[PDB]
RNA sequence: GAGCAAACCGGAUUAGAUACCCGGGUAGUCCACGCCCUAAACGAUGCGCGCUAGGUCUCUGGGUCUCCUGGGGGCCGAAGCUAA
RNA sequence: UAAACUCCUGAACGAAACCCCCGACGAGGGGACUGACGGUAAUAGCGCCGGCCAACUCCGUGCCAGCAGCCGCGGUAAUACGGAGGGCGCGAGCGUUACCCGGAUUCACUGGGCGUAAAGGGCGUGUAGGCGGCCUGGGGCGUCCCAUGUGAA
């Protein structure tokens, strides 16, 4: 029962001798929808290995985000446990957690972390320094791993 | 102050009273040439508006005759456009007339097979 | 500084190295309280007295997972010096992880000091 | 309504000085902030109040201009 | 409105009952298949439909829309309103859901024409908001769709007796509903 | 006021030479008292405190002095930081 | 039945005035009147298709006439100007002009920076001010909680 959804696949061109060579990178997140999560980045050649490749290194590497599971202890119906803050660098993230029917309110990298998570309702912000890659999105890493509950 | 104040944002168009349209009388139907690469006559025309009552200058549409503008026709500025200002080809053109209308004195092209007659 | 806030940076510094022990800071009573928590929470494995150069101080065990960064990940200061930061009970604020606020009630993660139904201080978030 | 201060003066005829000192919730702050002022207050005997004693005011109607209190009793 | 209708349904590709009627984008493709638009064309295109379905005008939906967001729940269900929350309670739209008309338009004049009555008052305003008990009868004078209707089912949340050319709002209808 | 040397006076080079090269040369460069207050006034890096591998050379103090410990000056480098 | 094709269910409610009773002046039940018109398929879409951004061909034009939010496009092969065909999106309005707020954290708190990009003051001494180690006790000003009043329409 893994869910198997794939964040995005990236051309990723490179420059060496005279010549541009491409491989392609696949973010694929993995999760059981009951408290199991993994994400995995293969690269190759082409885009199909590179997909297959992401998914089973995203098996491993699994992270028991507190959201929703399975029947058993619930987590949050598609939200989180409390709010968080948390900075990375200039960085820093806010999550709240929302009402379902609210939807993902977020910017673009902490919403897409926030959905391949599994999270389908909450409330966010970004301050400070938003560089999406410098550590809004780990920022927002940081601040899932954070969370208790 | 306590502290600097910076300049905020300024509207594209003072065509003053934020309104959508303002009728001035032309001063002068000059014609200016563009800038960067490209080159021509396009036409313009100073205008003097009733509301701001300020001097403006702005663009006249549509290849014309000679064009239909003179020395002291009355006119309406549309601001046409978001800002009605023709950036690419030509500074300090914040608004462009209106002949679509073929309000007041400037006449519409006459014929112009061509849809932006509208 | 802050003696929380440099309580958290060690920590926090720590940590990245990996050192299984920390003199996390000189002890006070304040800072042994949000130890308290830490310990709950499970953050960390655990925190003792202990005395370096006739001086207390609250050794910190640091607790790490296999996986990747340090099971605590995040901790960043909130109040500060220069400007405290005060919340109501209805502003706790929510995350996956916790929040450690001081309230006249004491100093409690944030879903006890819902339960309590008080405000205070936002000493730090930590998940 | 009534208020509580110090008479800093003495120098009128019927009328007071008191100074209240007052501490608060600022609306748009929140901000503790405190002001005190000064006001005039009756005293008909004039030999009711002396400079130093500590007095609640009382809201009365205008005696005077710039004047709208009346010295209800002495705290000290 | 008023425009020619037809056109908005296809190209928006939905099926959109102007009249009820047939989906196919009327130019350069009707043939091909269109599927699954991006985020950003999803956002654009919701919104000129879902309005469109309405045959409302922005004013109105925006007001609706802005209910709808604030309260917590997925938005487009609540927004929707099966019989749930604000678009399908509009009086106009339940007597199209009812079989009284074939179309939203033409429920909209019947509602108007005063062809229509709720709890027995006679209502034409389309816009009058449909609250759960409440009975929207066809007017004695009118009466003539009912037939034809009877084999059809009615949604959960409504229902309706043939006989008297009456029906009720049972409550708010959820998207699943829809 | 020895030497040096803006300006200046000459010699040469050059197409020209108001320059570079060569010969002279005043202010100035030195001292005192007062004034000016600037700079690539630079580590182009404000001050204090705490915390986070080491290696190597060096100046200065202590030590149980083939190395440890304190203060300072350099180089290389963990973690990390940085657009590089 | 979709099509082709043929013809056009029925726009052209308007009415509430001149409520009582039971039931909560509600829902519901019982005890207000009144239409000449009265049956015809019967006004229309708007923006866009160079990149951002979904949608491309021919023709005309020739740094002109024009477009333009930004980058820019037009000087004889223009997917960027005008029309046409085709396409994408969704006109009883649609579009322009003017003005206000937004985007503008651009008078960065949320939410930025200062070795070399703009940005460390030439250095010190120190005033006001901002900030302040560990333990205990009093006060309860900030801070937090409860009740209450106010927060008109």
């Amino acid at each position: 029962g893994l869910q198997d959804e794939v964040m995005n696949i990236k051309p990723v061109q490179k420059q060496t001798r005279a010549g541009q060579r491409t491989r392609f990178k696949a973010v694929v997140v993995v999760g059981d929808s009951n408290g199991h999560v993994g994400l995995g980045i293969k690269t190759a050649k082409e885009v199909a290995g590179a997909i297959r490749a992401g998914i089973i290194i995203a098996k491993l590497s699994v992270i028991p985000i507190r959201r929703g599971y399975w029947g058993t202890n619930l987590g949050q119906p598609h939200s989180l446990a409390t709010k968080t803050t948390g900075k990375c660098g200039s960085v820093t993230v806010r999550l709240i957690p929302a009402p379902r029917g609210s939807g993902i309110v977020a910017s673009p990298a902490v919403k897409k972390l926030l959905q391949l998570a599994g999270v389908e309702d909450v409330y966010t912000q970004s301050n400070g320094k938003t560089r999406t890659l410098e550590n809004t999105l780990k920022a927002a890493f940081v601040a899932i791993g954070n969370t208790y509950g | 102050n306590y502290k600097k104040r910076l300049l905020g944002t300024a509207f594209k168009s003072s065509p003053f009273g934020g309104s959508s349209h303002a009728k001035g009388i032309v001063l002068e139907k000059l014609g200016i040439e563009s800038k960067q690469p490209n080159s021509a006559i396009r036409k313009c025309v100073r205008v003097q508006l009733i509301k701001n009552g300020k001097k403006v200058t702005a663009f006249v549409p549509n290849d014309g005759c000679l064009n239909f503008v003179d020395e002291n026709d009355e006119v309406l500025l549309a601001g046409f456009g978001r800002k009605g200002k023709a950036k690419g080809d030509i500074p300090g053109v914040r608004f462009k007339v209106v002949k679509v209308s073929g309000v007041s004195l400037l006449a519409l092209w006459k014929e112009k097979k061509e849809k932006p007659r509208s | 500084s802050s003696v929380l806030a440099d309580a958290l940076n060690a920590i926090n510094n720590a940590e990245k190295t990996g050192k299984r022990q920390v003199l996390i800071r000189p002890s006070s009573k304040v800072i042994i309280k949000f130890l308290q928590v830490m310990q709950k929470h499970g953050y960390i494995g655990e925190f003792e007295y202990i005395d370096d150069h006739r001086s207390g101080k609250i050794v910190v065990q640091l607790n790490g997972r296999l996986n990747k960064c340090g099971v605590i990940s995040p901790r960043f200061n909130v109040k500060i010096g220069d400007i405290e930061k005060w919340t109501a009970n209805l502003l706790p604020a929510r995350q996956f992880g916790y929040v450690i606020l001081t309230t006249s009630a004491g100093i409690m993660d944030h879903e006890e000091a819902r339960r309590k139904h008080v405000s205070g201080k936002i000493l730090g978030f930590v998940y | 309504k009534i208020l509580t201060g110090t008479v800093v003066s003495t120098k009128m005829h019927r009328t007071i000085v008191i100074r209240r000192a007052y501490l608060h919730y600022i609306p748009k702050y929140n901000r503790y902030e405190k002001r005190h002022k000064n006001v005039p207050v009756h005293v008909s005997p004039a030999f009711r109040v002396q400079v130093g004693d500590i007095v609640t005011v009382g809201q009365c109607r205008p005696i005077s201009k710039t004047v709208r209190f009346n010295v209800v009793k002495v705290s000290a | 409105y008023e425009s020619s209708r037809l056109d908005a349904e296809l190209k928006l590709a939905g099926e959109f009952g102007l009249k009820n009627k047939k989906e196919i984008y009327r130019i350069s493709f009707q043939l091909s298949k269109i599927r699954r638009a991006a985020r950003d064309l999803l956002t654009r295109d919701e919104k000129d439909p879902k309005r469109l379905f309405e045959g409302n005008a922005l004013i109105r939906r925006l007001v609706r829309v802005g209910v709808l967001s604030e309260d917590k729940k997925k938005l487009d269900y609540v927004l929707a309103l099966k019989v749930e929350d604000f678009l399908e309670r509009r009086l106009q739209t339940q007597v199209y859901k009812l079989g009284l008309a074939k179309s939203v338009h033409h429920a909209r004049v019947l509602i108007t024409q005063r062809h229509i009555a709720v709890g027995k008052q006679i209502v034409n305003i389309p816009s009058f908001m449909v609250r759960l008990d409440s009975e929207k009868h066809i007017d004695f004078a009118p009466t003539s769709p009912f037939g034809g209707a009877r084999p059809g089912r009615v949604a959960r949340r409504n229902a309706a007796r043939k006989a008297e050319a009456s029906g009720e709002a049972a409550d708010e209808a959820d998207e699943a509903d829809e």
